[PDB]
């Protein structure tokens, strides 16, 4: 766990994720006999974080132009939706929220800023 | 009996179970017609009124049905009852089986029927046999119709009721009459049991539907009405 | 953490292992020999053959329907066609 | 209306090569036969032998029956 | 950032794959083939073995590439062997429904049989030829039986990190199948009707081929999962092939015991 | 060298866009060929007595067999059931690709053989006359001599294999690819209508596959499975078929119902009234519409509780059509109106057509009334009344309703609109005069016919003629719009309400749409949905 | 024994596609086309013998 | 079901009380005329004010535009106009018929 | 009883697939309690349990249908 | 790779003066094919 988090934060490319090899006579084990991007996903599960985004975002805190809820956001456009109040307020509608502007709810005014955790290039 | 040029409805014919089914068409009709008029109605005015130029606000908050979608359950299930009803008496009186008289036989091979009447099997050991064919277009009778007529013509006595016995002996075939309204399929192997009773003295024409082939469309059927002695002289005729 | 769980879930694996080794060397072998050895008593039972019959209503004329020709042979072979349980 | 009238033109042209009709569509034949099927009473309820029965019955009329050549 | 490099989805990315047309393209040969050989073409028999080598050929290719990707690329994330399972599973699920088709037409021909059968099902003078309940055929489901049972504790014992006990059990599976397929060969020679003879002997043979072209696809099966086994290319959690196999194993063992009990206990 | 690429991107590529425009493209070239093989068969029947034929029948069966072969399971089925469905379920579910590409680029390429082999087998020296629904003693070795009839078995075969494996995927797809907090009742009513069509094709054809092979084995092996001295009951096949052909319609005519109800909604800027009725609704129809099958052997001469039991349940079946068409015109009413656009017009027009479809369909549902009906030209206008007016018509709406997202172009809305007219009133009065011919009492598939009916005939050939000219006009849009380089917008089907600013709406208020699918550039990328779109939970 | 991992390491260093990435695997494809052309060009003349009514002798 | 009619005229006629934002003020605005529900002459009033506050014209002439069309007839049309002319001449809206 | 066992070998077929419904409820019930247990694993014990229960059965009943007197 | 389509997935490059003819030929191939058809069935009679 620990060493595979210092493993995890130790790398330079994805050339690099590999894994050390069972031992002959006996079946092994995936800590040891994984490849490619299933390897991955479980270190990054056993890590305790995630490898990509898939949290679902919540429908209280109304949105405010001081204090907008955050989206995650791999990509400069992170197409979301909205339903506003807690489930059940307004019919679900979608919405593309661009760099850093702010994208208000047509039905409720909510504006869901946005952020980027990565080198735009 | 016969069709005619530029026909909307059926046509006039003679048979029992014939006005009655006129009679469950007409009802049904008449029910039909009230709700395809009133969804066109619907459709036309719902549009022509509400185009976007005359009506640029739209009520989008009303999504929700209270006391409508109960009914639209009952009140076209009520019409299904009210329609369901008289056509399951209909055939609940159809499929009893009146005090048999006698029975004929259709068995028709490949483009020509045969008919049989064996009920009258007696010493002179002579069951009537015979079969009806398609008339050629040029030895047509002048003022003939074409395509509705036979050489040896079936004969049924009118006011006398018979148990036909549909059977067939090659590809399947069918056996129709639109005066009469009685069908059946002329299926290979298994006898197909029907009745019929003629109340004119007429001629009526009808032919199969069932696809059997290349000539299909070449076997007519003309079954006529006669009277108990005209029937008799028929009979001894041969 | 995870050395708990893998060796409740190695050890019980185990054991059902050990049961359904007993099972298939305990009763499913009885099992089979006894079906073999009965199986061998009514094959040796009727080794009187005599599989040629004929003239007792022979045909029932659904037999052998000959619409098509076989594509093996002449075509009035089949494939697991025999010399002796097969017959015209 | 132009397509309308363009697929009428085209059916009436396209329409011409046509194998001839059967000898039964003439005029005399039509009336032969109305006067015909009269006698053996077949449908003379309200179709082939009504009581005036000044309609057509067993007459297309218009091209489909034409005069004999 | 090591998620820079990486995409943001865990679904597997493939190109080029000419194997789907050729397949599709000797698919087409091969039934022209059969078509040809059913009315007896000259020249026929050449044919619809060097298509049959070519299918052979482009899917073995598919199935080899395809698990090469499942084991180098490692594209075999959790939500991809789940719908690869419930793929299985709807599957199998249409094989039920297709042996539906057939199990209603013996239904169907033998509960309402025509009047020149004799009022009875069981043909008049092929009844006495039919298949006894006690012979070979109840030694072979006693097989399987003790087969399947075999396989359960091969699949327990691998869950248990064990090679030897689990590779045993797969090897005495694997040969009693071997003598099952030698014994349902023995019977069809021994056959008292043919397939032509009366509907008793075309539905039952219809009945067994599809049974023996399943076990036959789950005997290559086990085969190339004991090639994986010892080409040492499966671990822990990485089996899905091995649950999916028991599983259809356990499936054709119920539609077995379900035929089993229909055509030689009803029908006799 | 751009042609390794060419053919990489084209043959050699599994993405989703790339196929169904393929699919879309083989749907036009058997739609083409069925067209002209309908127009040569209703111009056979113009007048009474050969014409422009030498009486030959064979050469007539062919023909309609070959017509409806071809219509119902190269037309409608392929380009619309996975055409439209392949390239737009994955954007509303909110994944990037199918579960299985291999299988999505497989399931295609069956389907060109079967054409050729299907035109080789109609190229015999007898071909098909079995019809659309072929009849084993009909087409038992006494009939038919050559490989005629084998080839089409075969094609019907592969095509229904290929049809359940281009439907295997897409359940895996949409049940496991869902979008993080899009809960399956969420989902979009027409990705719930395509999942309940893949649902019942993979569980009824099967039976198809089981029973055509061993109808089939009749004219090679001699089995007696249907010989009426064999033993075997034909009645068995006329079950074992209709088991099939009758859900078949109804899993081909959803997808319509999904393509209507999201042609509704987004040209009248309303939300669909009662979702959660019309779609619970719809499921009811999925499941009752298979304890139903015998209504098409009403005059074979089955028993009287039987046909009672199988009778009345066939009424049934209209309620919740019924509930649907209601929702519908509630719906359009109150809500802004768009008549002049195409889809709205396709849409609008759906309607009335398919519900006086069903109400011929509900005429003849009874043991009693079929018999005046049964195997005449009465079904054929119902069936054909239902069939080219509501899942042509919705393949025709979704085409111009979706065809930027597929190419990114504009067609000419005055040339669409004539074409929509034409064809309208020419399917208008080609099945009018076909329903008194059929209620006059004269059967169908007769290429001659009694002299007392030559008149319908005549008024429906002149109908025949005019859908040519739509069918030219169609393939002329079609050129014009492939070739016009008219621009699109990220969502042309977005406007400003009635209180947005000229300038607030441009700066503020684009990339919003009901669904995903118009919140991407019209042209759409080959790797979407980089990140899932998450929704509130 | 275990070379899984020395082979992995070995042919992830190429950028072929996944149907190329093995050596020795282009070798049984070239001959596999000219069979299936070969293929085509015979079901041709089968085909067209077919439609044909007719039989060589 | 939820608001009913009364209801959600006093809630509007309280939002509109403080709005400070040109795009909440036309959200709120095109939310509220499509219940039905003609507003009152407290929350047409009401909403004026707004739009003179967020310093938004055109605004203004919509309001009696959308009026006019939601109304049925000319009679209350005509009402409203008459008990409303002094505000538009106070805060100097011209209305459409007049403006060209 | 010389008459219970008339009714049971009577009709094997009816109170074959009722022991059947019981066996497979019973062992669905039995089995679905325990955690190492996952559901296919425990349908396959209780399929397994069907089929030993219907194989000694099936001898039961060709053992006992000997007495036709 | 991150291209930007153009709009443009015709199969086959279309323009005016030249592909027009091998459309409209190909349009009527396709569409006469059927008569081909119907005149094999009746070339010995
Ligand atoms: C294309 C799709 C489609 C659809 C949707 C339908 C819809 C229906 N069809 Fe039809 N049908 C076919 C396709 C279709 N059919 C085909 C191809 C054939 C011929 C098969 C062949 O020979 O190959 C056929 C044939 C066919 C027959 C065979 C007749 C014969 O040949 O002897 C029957 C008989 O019951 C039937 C019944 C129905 C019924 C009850 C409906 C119902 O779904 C209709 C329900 C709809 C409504 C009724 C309208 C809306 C309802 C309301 C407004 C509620 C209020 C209504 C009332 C109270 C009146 N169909
Ligand atoms: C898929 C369903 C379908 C469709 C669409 C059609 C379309 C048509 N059918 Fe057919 N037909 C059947 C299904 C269908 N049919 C079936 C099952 C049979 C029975 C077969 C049997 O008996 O064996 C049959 C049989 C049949 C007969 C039987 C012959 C006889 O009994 O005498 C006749 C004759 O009138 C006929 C006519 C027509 C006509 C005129 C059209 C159409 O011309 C009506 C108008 C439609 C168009 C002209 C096409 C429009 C197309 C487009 C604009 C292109 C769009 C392309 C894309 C964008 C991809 N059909
Ligand atoms: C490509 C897929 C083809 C196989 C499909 C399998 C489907 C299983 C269900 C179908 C039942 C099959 C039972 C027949 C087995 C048998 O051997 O039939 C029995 C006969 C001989 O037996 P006998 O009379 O000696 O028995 C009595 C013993 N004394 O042999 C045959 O006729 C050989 C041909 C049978 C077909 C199997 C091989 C197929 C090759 C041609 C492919 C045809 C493709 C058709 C179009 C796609
Ligand atoms: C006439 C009628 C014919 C009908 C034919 C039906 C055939 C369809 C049967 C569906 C089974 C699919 C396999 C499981 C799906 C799956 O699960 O695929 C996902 C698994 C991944 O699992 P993994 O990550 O653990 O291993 C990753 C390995 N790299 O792939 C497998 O490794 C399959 C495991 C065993 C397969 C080896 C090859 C066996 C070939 C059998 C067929 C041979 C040809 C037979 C004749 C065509
Ligand atoms: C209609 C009834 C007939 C029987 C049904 C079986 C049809 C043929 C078998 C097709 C496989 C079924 C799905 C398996 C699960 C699966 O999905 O396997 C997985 C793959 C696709 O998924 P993937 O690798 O992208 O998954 C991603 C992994 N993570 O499958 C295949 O590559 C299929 C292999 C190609 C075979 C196609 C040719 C079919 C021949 C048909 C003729 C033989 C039968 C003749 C019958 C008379
Ligand atoms: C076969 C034909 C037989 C017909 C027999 C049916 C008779 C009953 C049907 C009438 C019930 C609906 C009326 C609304 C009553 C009401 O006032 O409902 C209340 C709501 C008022 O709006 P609200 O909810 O926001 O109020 C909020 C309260 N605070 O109305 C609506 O929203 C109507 C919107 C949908 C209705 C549109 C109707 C479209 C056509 C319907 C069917 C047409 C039939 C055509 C054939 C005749
Ligand atoms: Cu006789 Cu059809
Ligand atoms: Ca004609
Ligand atoms: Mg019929
Ligand atoms: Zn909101």
């Amino acid at each position: 766990v620990k060493a595979a988090a210092q493993e995890l934060a130790n790398a330079k490319e994805p050339s690099d994720l590999i894994g050390p090899g069972g031992r002959d006579g006996e079946v092994p084990t995936d800590l040891e006999q994984a490849t490619g991007l299933e390897r991955y996903e479980l270190l990054s599960e056993l890590s305790g974080r995630d490898a990509f985004d898939m949290k679902p975002l919540d429908a209280s805190r109304k949105g405010t132009l001081t204090d907008p809820i955050m989206v995650t956001s791999l990509d400069p456009y992170r197409h979301i939706g909205c339903t506003g109040s807690p489930s059940g307020s307004h019919n679900l509608i979608w919405m593309t929220v661009y760099k850093d502007k702010l994208r208000r709810c047509p039905e409720c005014g909510s504006v869901y800023k946005l952020k980027f955790m990565g080198d735009p290039n | 009996d016969a069709p005619s040029s530029w026909a909307l409805y059926f046509q006039d014919g003679a048979s029992p179970s014939y006005l009655g089914v006129t009679h469950l068409n007409d009802y049904l009709m008449f029910y039909l017609t009230f709700i395809f008029i009133g969804v066109i109605y619907a459709i036309c005015k719902a549009v022509i009124e509400y185009n976007y130029n005359s009506h640029p606000i739209a009520a989008k908050y009303t999504t929700h049905g209270s006391i409508v979608e109960f009914i639209w359950t009952l009140i076209p299930a009520l019409i299904l009852i009210l329609v369901a009803l008289p056509s399951f008496k209909l055939l609940y009186l159809l499929d009893e089986v009146q005090k048999p008289s006698m029975t004929v036989k259709a068995i028709g091979r490949q483009w020509f029927w045969t008919y049989e009447l064996n009920d009258f099997v007696t010493n002179e050991n002579e069951p009537v046999s015979f079969d009806s064919y398609m008339v050629p277009e040029e030895d047509l009778e002048e003022g003939s119709l074409r395509q509705l007529e036979v050489d040896n013509r079936l004969v049924l006595p009118i006011d006398t009721r018979i148990r036909l016995i549909l059977t067939s002996g090659d590809v399947i075939h069918s056996w129709a009459v639109p005066s009469l309204g009685i069908k059946c399929d002329c299926i290979p192997g298994r006898l197909n049991q029907v009745s019929l009773s003629i109340d004119r003295e007429g001629l009526f024409y009808g032919q199969c539907s069932e696809l059997c082939g290349v000539l299909h469309s070449s076997m007519p059927i003309v079954v006529q009405g006669v009277s108990l002695e005209d029937f008799l002289a028929w009979l001894e005729e041969n | 953490n995870w050395l708990e769980e893998v060796q409740a879930e190695e050890e019980h694996a185990k054991r059902s292992s050990e049961f359904w080794k007993k099972v298939t060397y305990y009763i499913g072998g009885p099992a089979l020999i006894l079906a073999s050895a009965n199986a061998y008593y009514i094959y040796c039972k009727h080794q009187e053959h005599a599989k040629h019959v004929e003239d007792t209503d022979p045909g029932y004329s659904f037999e052998n329907l000959r619409f098509k020709k076989y594509p093996w042979g002449d075509g009035s072979k089949t494939l697991f066609w025999n010399d002796k349980v097969n017959h015209l | 209306v132009a397509g309308l009238t363009i697929g009428v033109v085209l059916f009436g042209l396209i329409r011409t090569q046509a194998a001839p009709s059967p000898r039964t569509m003439t005029r005399e034949w039509q009336e032969k036969s109305n006067e015909y099927m009269k006698e053996n009473k077949i449908n003379p309820i309200s179709g082939e032998a009504s009581e005036g029965f000044k309609g057509r019955g067993q007459i297309s009329g218009g091209i489909f029956s034409p005069s004999e050549k | 950032n090591l998620s820079t490099k990486f995409q943001g989805h865990p679904y597997h990315i493939v190109s080029a794959s000419p194997w789907p047309f050729f397949l599709s393209v000797v698919l087409f040969f091969n039934c022209l083939a059969a078509t040809l050989y059913l009315h007896g073409y000259k020249h026929s028999s050449v044919f619809f073995g060097i298509s049959f080598l070519g299918l052979l050929a482009t899917m073995y290719l598919w199935f080899r590439d395809m698990s090469t990707e499942a084991n180098i690329h490692g594209a075999h994330t959790k939500a991809v062997t789940k719908g690869l399972k419930i793929g299985f599973m709807l599957f199998l699920i249409s094989e039920t429904f297709l042996f539906a088709s057939i199990f209603w037409a013996f239904f169907h021909s033998s509960l309402s049989p025509t009047f020149e059968l004799g009022a009875v099902w069981p043909p008049v003078g092929i009844a006495d030829k039919t298949i006894d309940p006690l012979e070979v055929p109840l030694l072979n489901t006693v097989i399987l039986l003790t087969s399947g049972a075999s396989l359960t504790y091969a699949h327990y014992s691998l869950i248990a990190r064990n090679r030897e006990n689990a590779l045993k059990g797969l090897y005495m599976t694997i040969a009693l199948s071997f003598l099952f397929l030698g014994g349902q060969a023995y019977e069809y020679w021994n056959a008292p009707f043919t397939i032509s003879d009366s509907v008793y002997g075309a539905s039952f043979y219809f009945a067994t081929g599809l049974h023996g072209i399943h076990i036959i696809v789950g005997t290559i099966l086990l085969l190339a999962a004991t090639y994986n086994i010892y080409t040492y290319h499966l671990t822990n959690t990485h089996h899905n092939g091995f649950e999916c196999g028991i599983y259809y194993w356990h499936f054709c063992d119920v539609v077995w015991l379900f035929l089993y009990l229909t055509i030689y206990i009803w029908g006799s | 060298n751009s042609w390794w690429t060419y053919v990489n991107r084209w043959i050699f590529s599994t993405n989703a866009k790339d196929i169904a425009i393929l699919y879309l493209l083989f749907g036009l070239v058997s739609g083409i060929i069925g067209s002209v093989f309908s127009f040569i068969i209703r111009m056979e029947l113009s007048a009474p007595g050969s014409q422009f034929l030498s009486g030959n029948g064979q050469l007539y069966n062919v023909a309609i067999s070959a017509h409806g072969i071809l219509m119902i399971f190269f037309f409608i089925i392929p380009a619309l059931f996975g055409a439209f469905g392949n390239y737009l379920v994955p954007l509303m579910i909110g994944a990037p690709d199918v579960a299985y590409p291999r299988v999505n680029n497989f399931t295609f390429w069956l389907l060109p053989p079967a054409l050729m082999l299907l035109l080789i087998s109609a190229l015999t020296e007898e071909g098909p006359g079995g019809g659309w629904t072929v009849y084993p003693p009909l087409s038992s070795i006494t009939s038919h001599s050559g490989p005629a009839i084998d080839l089409a078995i075969l094609s019907l075969q592969l095509t229904g294999i290929s049809s359940t494996l281009g439907s295997v995927n897409l359940i895996a797809t949409m049940i496991n690819m869902r979008a993080p907090g899009l809960s399956l009742y969420q989902m979009p009513l027409f990705a719930w209508a395509i999942m309940i069509t893949s649902i019942l094709l993979l569980l009824t054809l099967p039976v198809l596959a089981g029973g055509l092979f061993m109808l089939f084995s009749d004219r090679n092996l001699n089995t007696s499975f249907y010989a009426p001295e064999g033993g075997g009951d034909p009645v068995l096949y006329q079950h074992l078929f209709w088991f099939f052909g009758h859900p078949e319609v109804y899993i081909l005519i959803m997808p319509a119902f999904g393509v209507v109800s999201h042609i509704i909604p987004s040209l009248a800027h309303k939300p669909i009234f009662g979702k959660e009725g019309m779609l619970w609704a719809m499921l009811s129809i999925a499941l009752l519409g298979l304890m139903v099958w015998s209504h098409h052997l009403f005059t074979v001469g089955l028993d009287v509780d039987t046909r009672a039991y199988f009778s009345a349940a066939t009424m049934v079946i209209a309620i919740p059509t019924g509930i649907k068409i209601f929702s519908w015109l509630a719906t359009l009413t109150g809500g802004a109106i768009q008549w002049s656009r195409v889809p709205m017009l396709y849409a609008i027009g759906f309607l009335i057509l398919f519900t006086i479809g069903g109400l011929t369909g509900v005429i003849l549902s009874n043991s009693v009334l079929d018999i005046a009906f049964h195997d005449t030209y009465f079904v054929v206008a119902h069936f054909h009344y239902v069939l080219s007016m509501g899942a042509l018509f919705g393949l025709c709406g979704a085409y111009y309703y979706w065809s930027p997202k597929m190419f990114g172009l504009m067609y000419n809305e005055t040339l669409a609109s004539i074409q929509f007219w034409i064809l309208f009133i020419g399917v208008n009065i080609v099945f009018g005069p076909q329903h008194f011919l059929g209620l006059n009492g004269m059967p169908r598939r007769i290429p001659d016919y009694p002299e007392a009916f030559v008149g319908w005939n005549f008024v429906s050939s002149i109908g025949s003629v005019i859908s040519i000219l739509s069918l030219f006009l169609f393939m002329y849009v079609m050129y014009d719009q492939f070739t016009s380089n008219r621009v699109v917008k990220t969502n042309p089907y977005l406007i400003p309400s009635y209180f947005d600013d000229n300038v607030i709406f441009v700066n503020e208020k684009l990339g919003v749409a009901q669904s995903i699918e118009w919140l991407l550039h019209s042209p759409v990328h080959e790797h979407a949905f980089n990140t899932l779109p998450t929704k509130s939970i | 024994k275990n070379t899984i991992v020395q082979q992995q390491r070995f042919l992830q260093s190429i950028h072929k596609p996944t149907y190329l990435q093995r050596p020795g695997s282009f070798a049984l494809v070239y001959p596999y086309y000219a069979v299936m052309a070969g293929l085509g060009l015979y079901s041709l003349y089968a085909s067209g013998r077919v439609i044909f009514g007719k039989k060589d002798a | 079901h939820g608001v009913s009619l009364e209801e959600i005229n006093t809630k509007y006629n309280d939002f509109f009380s403080n709005v400070q934002d040109q795009f909440e003020l036309q959200r709120g605005l095109n939310n509220c005329f499509a219940y039905d529900i003609v507003p009152s002459s407290d929350v047409i009033e009401q909403a004026l004010r707004a739009a003179r506050r967020v310093n938004d014209f055109p605004t203004a002439v919509r309001i009696f535009e959308g009026i006019k069309v939601k109304l049925p007839t000319k009679e209350q049309y005509q009402a409203y106009v008459k008990e409303l002319k002094p505000v538009c001449n106070e805060l100097g809206i011209v209305l459409k018929e007049d403006l060209f | 009883n010389q008459r219970a066992l008339y009714y049971f070998n009577e009709h094997k077929w009816p109170i074959i697939l009722g022991t059947w419904a019981s066996t497979m409820g019973l062992s669905l019930y039995a089995a679905s309690r325990n955690r190492y247990d996952t559901a296919p694993q425990k349908l396959i014990q209780a399929r397994m349990y069907a089929q030993g229960v219907t194989v000694v059965v099936l001898l039961g009943s060709v053992y006992l249908s000997t007495l036709a007197n | 790779s991150a291209p930007k389509p153009g709009s443009t997935i015709p199969f086959y490059i279309n323009k005016k003066p030249l592909p027009t003819l091998l459309y409209f030929g190909t349009f009527g191939v396709i569409f006469s094919i059927p008569f081909i058809v119907v005149k094999y069935h009746n070339r010995n009679l």
